[PDB]
């Protein structure tokens, strides 16, 4: 419910300069859990989004480092979630209220991915904690490496707003479409291309992702299988 | 014998599946919801478990076990019926209660909650 | 007697399913759906149980288990086929319907569905 | 029987199903497909069905009932395969075709597809 | 054979399924998980297979089968129970360790994992 | 008879199930599936099939059937295991391979797969 973390494979020195910001302009709802303004579709988000536990990070990070592709390093962002900062289900819900078709392969990866959105560039005075992420040949798990800690936060101590995401355009109807998760059941929208990774003019070209359906995985998993 | 006898079972609305173990007894598969109250929370959690090989509900086991994984990974507010005072293994009774699995109806909000219910 | 009997099992054209229950009569396990107008008009909810171990259509229970789990968790416009007065058990037909659940269409369109029809 | 043999068992490649259907015919149950070409070229659409208790094909109901399921929530481009003149039930030839689903075979590509061809 | 007898069977808690294989051996199929926590703390994993015609816990392999493939697909934190000398192929025990998934409970947050527990 | 009998099963690691498939051969309905390294440096791909009513490693089928289609859904690489020179069909083993799968680990790329591989 606070202090949000995102996987980025930047070090700390440029993100704590240059924070996480919008990608683009489509503010609506049902193309982020589809992931059609994630790095999978048009790619023009309007949210960040940002796992509430730790755990969903390592899974986002063993996902990235299994696939022998992945040339690089890769840092957990630690992020005071502000006011600018909603939880995906009292969102949707109120879209549902309206006339929202989310359906369950839709509403069973808000469970999964503990997704909070930022409808804001997140600044860097909101990242704490820059945890290392390392790959060791030695038993193949993720490792917290160095923490870089800096004075750029300031305390407010803000929680995530449990309310509904303001000028949320209208609900789309039906549009029973791709879901877009990669590596086990991770919406592509905490994928690193899923944001505004463009500081300097090459500076990060990293294998973006596989992404794979995910509905027929939920039928797999919610059906005896 | 019915879901919906509403004299030997209970049941509790609104509900959502919040764990969901799974294991083995004295021979035959068994799982366990603990389900709390989706808007918010209050009284106390659920803990219903239908175990196979055992107790009159034996057959439905099956249907509920798959049915009640489609309502744990689909967070869905549902309304568990469940048969009181069925378990008698004391070591299976002080982790889990009494009460059995025998009904699994999706709701939708507090309005015209699905399955059989009380006049 | 078939899924396509035109005369007997009756059916109700582009319609999703929007409630799911699953629970345990004398005998057996059972499930019921509560599929309304997809399109949102107004029309008496079409609740149709099929039951594990009665009447007929007992053989075709797993299958239209699963395939109502899957046109539940994708709000498709379904033409759900139904046959009427089956269910005998008083306290059934109170809660749910006689409407016993026969086969379960994938209604793609706003004007024919697949499977059979009224000519 | 096998449906690699293509001197018998026909195929279709590059057919994404479309439509879903799933009931019972006298004693077992049964499902149906329709599949139109990805491509949109085709216009008489595919008509494969299969049933769990008549054909000759029943053993491999269940197997390609769960693919066919897949295949049609992904909506992959998937070479199916289909025996002819297999139903003799006249309601319901007329209804959905004589062609009995036997294979359900995947293409990952445009020009890619896998299992059994002509030659 | 309760997956709650904590003289005679462990468990991990808070643990993830990070590499899943199946397979056949004297004849039946089985599966084994590779636990590890999930963290970096822990060095060695947890490596729990299960098979379905072997010792007091084949009735719940199945079971097990379905609900640790759901850890596996969604890496979620989730309580192993397993015993500690079921396995006895020397090929199977160098392989995998000799212990026995009995049980398989889904860890919520880190306050707490539903299922049995040492007091 | 196990999948890590080294000397009997091999097995080749780091693969992407690529394209599935489905069907019967005599009274059972097998499946096969083609796999090609992650990597992409492969020159040939791999065919394997688990027939249901035939070979020793019928009893997997369904523990092998689930798990590769999730490997095909996702496409991951894992290491597939295979029996070299089970089927006999000749028109099976030219459209396909002569080798049975028996087992699939999950690999997470580089070395490291779950499975008795014992180079």
């Amino acid at each position: 419910i606070d202090f949000v973390y995102r996987v980025d494979p930047n070090p700390p020195d440029v993100i704590f300069r240059d924070g996480f910001s919008l990608l683009g302009y489509n503010r609506d709802l049902q193309q982020l859990i589809s992931g059609r303004s994630c790095a999978g579709g048009s790619s023009d988000s309007r949210y960040i989004v940002t796992t509430s536990d730790i755990n969903k990070t390592y899974a986002i990070a063993r996902a990235y480092y299994s696939h022998s592709k992945f040339k690089g390093n890769l840092y957990r962002y630690k992020i005071r979630a502000d006011n600018n900062f909603y939880s995906l289900t009292p969102s949707v819900n109120y879209l549902e209220s309206q006339g929202g078709h989310f359906n369950a392969y839709e509403k069973s990866m808000i469970r999964l991915q503990s997704e909070y959105v930022s409808t804001l560039s997140i600044l860097p005075e909101n990242i704490q904690k820059a945890v290392a992420l390392v790959y060791d040949s030695s038993t193949g798990q993720i490792k917290d490496g160095t923490s870089t800690i800096n004075t750029d936060y300031v305390s407010i101590s803000s929680v995530s707003n449990p309310g509904v995401i303001p000028f949320l355009p209208e609900p789309q109807a039906n549009t029973q479409q791709r879901i877009d998760a990669f590596g086990s059941l991770i919406s592509s929208c905490f994928s690193i291309y899923s944001v505004c990774q463009t500081h300097r003019g090459q500076k990060t070209e990293v294998y973006k992702m596989p992404f794979y359906d995910a509905r027929p995985v939920i039928q797999f998993i919610i059906s005896g299988n | 014998e019915w879901t919906g006898d509403y004299e030997n079972i209970g049941y509790f609305s609104h509900e959502v599946i919040s764990e969901f173990h799974v294991g083995q007894i004295d021979g035959g598969a068994y799982f366990c919801i603990k389900a709390v109250k989706a808007d918010g929370s209050r009284s106390t959690p659920l803990i219903a478990c239908s175990v196979s090989n055992e107790s009159v509900w034996a057959p439905s086991f099956k249907v509920l076990l798959e049915q009640a994984r489609y309502f744990y990974v689909t967070e869905q507010s549902v309304r568990i019926y469940y048969d009181h005072n069925v378990w008698t293994n004391q070591p299976f009774v002080n982790t889990f209660s009494t009460n059995a699995l025998v009904g699994l109806s999706s709701c939708s909000a507090a309005t015209d909650c699905f399955g059989p219910g009380k006049p």
